[PDB]
């Protein structure tokens, strides 16, 4: 560019080797050099904007005043844990300005959210398996503690859903939004649940969350809540894979029994009182891939959380499917 | 001065001070008040640039560098309201932190 000077770095160079993103002091300067361009998300959390920095695309989440504790938690996690993985959204920077604006800056994924993607296209066996395997890989990476200096605590997400998964250009996905995450280390048995009053998306809440039997001081319990939600995402995706010229329309989990923006009670009645689960379309049982995915979904949806499989076992199972 | 104490480690040219709109090229090491280093351009061997007056850096860092001449190295002790204030920067800078920066003003552009 005409404004380029010898010594200028790209974002990749600035990210090249404490914390997941840019060097701390570089975070404010880059944030305050971004030009906002297009709104790509809006919700109760605030807004997400495509922006540009030195000719590179970035995504900028601008938090609502009601969700400031998610900004705090997510910034704290990415700054204290080296969280770089192909299937976890790449953090770049966090910044605040004095009301106050709170920004979280991440990699920009032009293909958008999985929720929107499933409404814009159908899938085949290659693209379906790639999506669900990549989500399992990201989730297993979160859940597994890595020891040593280049390690990471175990992490449970607590708000996994298709809107919190982004599609990359290569057709794999990455898991986003760590504002509700909880951390655990076996070295100390310390559980870090944070201070965020936010709760998970109601439609995706596991039975033990809806009936308040979840053991809130047990890290394992939060992993099993993620597994339930992953099973729902697996169902959403599988519906959009064509087999024998047939495909289901995109629908969110429990579309047929709860309204939009369901209440706690709406979900508790469906999931806990009535013990309902998403229906498996009959056409899946004529397809070996969808038959395998249906078996996997069911193993995420046991009422007894101890019966559910691990993220790693899901990943291994999906790696063996063709 | 207000919000930032400047202790000279080695002198600049005594004549060339940053003006509004100039780009300051610096090396820095940032530490908490207990000596814990949290960031250093020296460790990655890559000078850091910011434009004076653009509020691209915390107020104390900017107003400290504004008092330095080219070539000067100085220790800047920055009060919290001239740094990251009551919020801090989650996971890095605690609330109400006084910061210590070792800064060298390499050149102006
Ligand atoms: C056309 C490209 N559309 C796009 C491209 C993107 O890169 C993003 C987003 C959209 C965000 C969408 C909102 C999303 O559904 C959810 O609410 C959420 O907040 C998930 C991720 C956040 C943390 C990051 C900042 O979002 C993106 O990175």
């Amino acid at each position: 560019s005409m404004t380029t000077n010898v010594g200028d770095s790209t974002l990749a160079d600035l990210l090249d080797h404490s914390g997941s993103g840019l060097p701390f002091l570089v975070q404010r300067t880059v944030a305050r050099q971004i030009t906002l361009l297009e709104c790509v998300g809006k919700g109760r959390y605030g807004e997400v904007w495509r922006g540009s920095w030195q000719g590179e695309n970035v995504a900028v989440k601008i938090f609502s005043s009601r969700d400031e504790k998610s900004w705090f938690r997510e910034t704290e996690l990415y700054n204290t844990v080296m969280l770089r993985h192909e299937n976890i959204l790449g953090f770049i920077a966090s910044d605040m300005t004095s009301s106050t604006q709170l920004w979280l800056i991440t990699h920009y994924h032009e293909m958008g959210s999985l929720y929107d993607y499933l409404q814009l296209t159908t899938l085949d066996t290659v693209s379906c398996l790639r999506i669900v395997l990549s989500i399992a890989s990201g989730l297993a990476h979160l859940h597994i503690e890595i020891f040593g200096t280049q390690g990471k605590p175990a992490i449970a997400h607590r708000d996994l859903k298709s809107k919190n998964i982004l599609v990359k250009k290569n057709g794999q996905c990455c898991i986003a939004d760590l504002g509700l995450a909880v951390m655990h280390s076996q070295s100390t048995n310390q559980l870090d649940v944070g201070n965020n009053p936010r709760v998970g998306t109601k439609r995706y809440m596991a039975p033990e969350v809806l009936d308040e039997t979840i053991q809130v001081d047990c890290f394992d319990s939060y992993k099993r809540v993620d597994i339930w939600a992953f099973g729902l995402v697996l169902w959403e995706v599988a519906r959009r894979m064509v087999s024998n010229g047939i495909v289901e329309d995109y629908k969110p989990p429990f579309y047929d029994v709860v309204p939009n923006d369901p209440s706690f009670e709406d979900m508790r009645k469906v999931v806990c009182v009535d013990q309902q689960r998403p229906n498996i379309p009959n056409r899946w049982f004529s397809d070996p891939t969808l038959t395998s995915l249906a078996k996997l979904m069911k193993e995420c949806w046991y009422q007894n959380p101890s019966a559910r499989l691990t993220a790693l076992r899901i990943k291994k199972t999906l790696t063996k499917i063709d | 001065s207000m919000g930032v104490q400047v202790e000279t480690i080695s002198p600049g040219d005594g004549r060339t001070f940053p003006k509004r709109g100039q780009t300051c090229v610096v090396h820095y090491t940032g530490m908490l008040e207990d000596g814990k280093k949290f960031d250093s351009s020296r460790d990655r061997n890559k000078p850091f640039k910011f434009m004076l007056g653009k509020q691209e850096v915390i107020r104390g860092w900017e107003e400290g560098v504004a008092q330095m001449s080219v070539g000067q190295r100085a220790k800047l002790t920055i009060s919290p309201d001239y740094a990251y204030g009551a919020t801090g920067h989650p996971g890095i800078i605690p609330p109400h932190a006084t910061l210590v920066f070792d800064v060298e003003l390499l050149k102006l552009e």
